[PDB]
């Protein structure tokens, strides 16, 4: 979807960042504006922003029930006191509005001024909701009533009159008013349009989308209470950064028993040096038939014992090395009775065959996976190293 | 974490499921309970149908 | 909860290669979870599936 | 055309049973407690 | 159908205290004297009239044409229709036959 039209730019104006407010009247239709009726008085408090707006009301018009208004004024105001009266005359001359705050934080809201080819934004200093007030009924009720007639743990924090007192601490501020009809409004309107070059490369906004996603989705845990030793199986397909490559190879050869060289670069990926992994491999594996097999001691640490439900015994890798040497000597081992040579129970022999061999009917056990072109990788030297190392291990094993 | 070989020393069955308590020699199982969710609007028709 | 295999445009997310890998031991179940191959579904959520 | 079938789907079930499933709810709850 | 005072936002009432009735609030002196018609209501409610003509009431409703049954067709059941609930919902019809010892009556 290519662009069609109106690639309009946007600019930020800081002139009125701490000066703009947004009033709204839930009870008043948008088609009925207040600009026509003259305004008289307004008040505000800077902290815990709230306002009190006083509105004049027409009395000469017929829809003003004069008798009802006189009754209301008599009910709310003194009969002849008039020293401090809510209304100057014997009828109500004004009605009042009160504000309610909406949300504590308004950082994510902004006021936008549209103009041909450009948008001018400005942060808001607050949002307030205005309603008409019915306090004059309360005043009338109060006048009617007055005509009729080792301390325990503190809990005053949660009381309403506490908050009323705290709000009353703040002194009132009186404001002058100018209507929308006044040219003063148009004059003040100029401050929205921030000046400057139309085309500017902003210095900020350098974060790439990856950093933005990181920023607006912070990690759930800032610090974990334990370290990932990973003795058992863990997330494998993700090459954990905290897990060094040597231990990666260790755990991988601990999981899968026999594996050709190619799948190693398949799994670690091409980012890792193919020559360095040789080190770990020769510490942790050897070429039987051109494919690596894990040491016995990695699977059988010297402080362990036969875990299988057959015969417990001291940890005897030598049987595994023996069958492994048999696999090196011949393509497949027909000997069912390896137990006769190495004297373990048959179940142990079957377990040992299981890791690296597969059954063929009436034909003994065969190596699980086939030969490979071991010379393709240019390390015949390590091949010879393995070869006479196994010559030495065979010499050692021949003692029994 | 014990292997069957070691299970044999403790006189326990490797197949045993576990998950119960032993109190004064008898094996006690705290069964799973079932209950309705809290903080949910329920519309219901009274016994009188209202 | 119950796990299910995700389907998109009439082909299951899992594939025989994944099953071969799991048989060989290259991966485990949680790998299927992380690669968006399977996911749990609750009674309420499976009302929409 | 016959949509092709993954024959080894069921192998996921033993994998799941290895870490969760049977009688593991009691033990996990008590461990958390 | 309901109205609200623009001055203070409350439900108004109708009252007469002068030469013409007026739509008036009660917490603010707003008055709007009515001088024209309005053409909608709250749809009032009176209960089910069932037996006000029960049996054979005034025979002024004798009619000629009637349908017939698909099975038997003796000369006695002329036609009928009635109504369901209220002003703006459909009107149901049933066709019912009665000699004795059955329970036939169609819709
Ligand atoms: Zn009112």
């Amino acid at each position: 979807d290519d662009p069609v039209v109106q690639e309009i730019d946007v600019y930020l104006a800081k002139s009125l960042a701490e000066k703009l407010y947004l009033f709204q009247y839930p009870v008043r239709p948008a088609s009925m504006t207040y600009d026509d009726i003259p305004h008289l008085s307004a008040k505000i408090k800077p902290k815990q922003q709230k306002v009190e707006l006083e509105m004049a009301i027409d009395t000469l018009n017929p829809n003003y029930c004069r008798s009802k208004g006189e009754q209301i004024a008599l009910n709310v105001d003194g009969a002849c006191a008039d020293e401090t009266s809510t209304y100057s005359s014997k009828l109500m001359d004004k009605q009042t509005f009160c504000s309610s705050q909406t949300t504590s934080n308004t950082s994510r809201y902004a006021a936008a001024l549209y103009r041909q080819g450009e948008l001018h934004l400005t942060p808001l200093h607050g949002i307030l909701q205005l309603r008409p007030s019915f306090s004059y009924l309360d005043k009338a009720d109060a006048k009617h009533r007055e005509r009729e007639a080792e301390q325990a743990r503190q809990r005053r924090v949660q009381s309403y009159e506490f908050l009323q007192k705290k709000h009353a601490e703040e002194p009132w501020v009186h404001l002058h008013y100018y209507g929308l009809r006044d040219s003063r409004s148009e004059h003040e309107r100029q401050y929205l349009l921030c000046p400057g070059s139309s085309g500017v490369e902003n210095t900020e906004l350098v974060k790439s989308p990856s950093e933005y996603l990181m920023m607006l989705m912070p990690p759930s845990q800032e610090e974990e209470k334990d370290k990932p030793v990973a003795p058992s199986n863990v997330l494998s397909m993700a090459q954990l950064r905290t897990l060094p490559l040597a231990d990666q190879i260790k755990i991988l050869m601990k999981n899968v028993k026999v594996m050709p060289f190619a799948n190693l670069m398949s799994l670690l990926g091409p980012s890792i040096d193919s020559v360095a992994v040789l080190r770990g491999i020769q510490k942790v594996a050897m070429l039987v038939q051109g494919n690596w097999v894990v040491k016995s001691d990695i699977l059988y640490p010297k402080d362990s014992s036969s875990p299988h439900s057959g015969v417990p015994a001291e940890v005897l890798c030598r049987g595994r090395d023996f069958v492994m040497w048999k696999f090196t000597q011949s393509r497949w081992v027909v000997r069912k009775e390896v137990a006769t040579v190495t004297k373990l129970c048959a179940e142990d022999v079957k377990d040992f065959l299981e890791h690296m061999a597969v059954v063929r009917i009436n034909k003994g056990w065969e190596f699980i996976l086939p030969y490979d072109g071991e010379f393709i990788k240019k390390h015949p030297d390590v091949v010879q190293r393995q070869h006479m190392l196994w010559t030495g291990i065979q010499a050692k094993l021949e003692k029994v | 974490g014990k292997t069957p070989a070691e299970f044999a020393k403790l006189n326990e069955c490797p197949l045993d499921p576990g998950g119960y308590f032993i109190v004064k020699g008898v094996e006690k199982v705290i069964l799973i309970q079932e209950q309705l969710s809290k903080n949910r609007i329920i519309v219901e028709a009274d016994r009188k149908g209202a | 909860c119950r796990p299910y295999i995700i389907v998109k445009k009439q082909k299951p997310a899992v594939t025989n290669k994944h099953m071969e890998e799991l048989a060989q031991g290259y991966r485990n179940f949680e790998d299927f979870l992380h690669e968006s191959l399977v996911e749990y579904l609750d009674v309420n959520e499976e009302n929409d599936c | 055309a016959p949509i092709p079938t993954v024959e080894e789907k069921w192998r996921l079930l033993p994998a799941f049973l290895k870490v969760k499933g049977l009688v593991k709810q009691h033990i996990d709850s008590f461990n958390y407690f | 159908m309901l109205l609200f005072c623009p001055g203070c936002g409350n439900g108004l009432i109708v009252e007469e205290g002068q030469r013409c009735h007026r739509f008036s609030c009660n917490t603010c002196p707003y008055v709007h004297n009515i001088t024209r018609k309005v053409t909608n209501r709250k749809y009032p409610k009176l209960k089910e009239v069932d037996d006000v003509l029960g049996g054979a009431a005034a025979w002024e409703n004798v009619d000629s044409t009637a349908e017939s049954c698909p099975k038997c067709e003796h000369p006695r059941a002329y036609f009928m229709q009635l109504q369901t609930r209220s002003a703006d919902e459909p009107m149901t019809t049933f066709y019912k036959c009665c000699n004795a010892q059955c329970g036939h009556r169609w819709r």
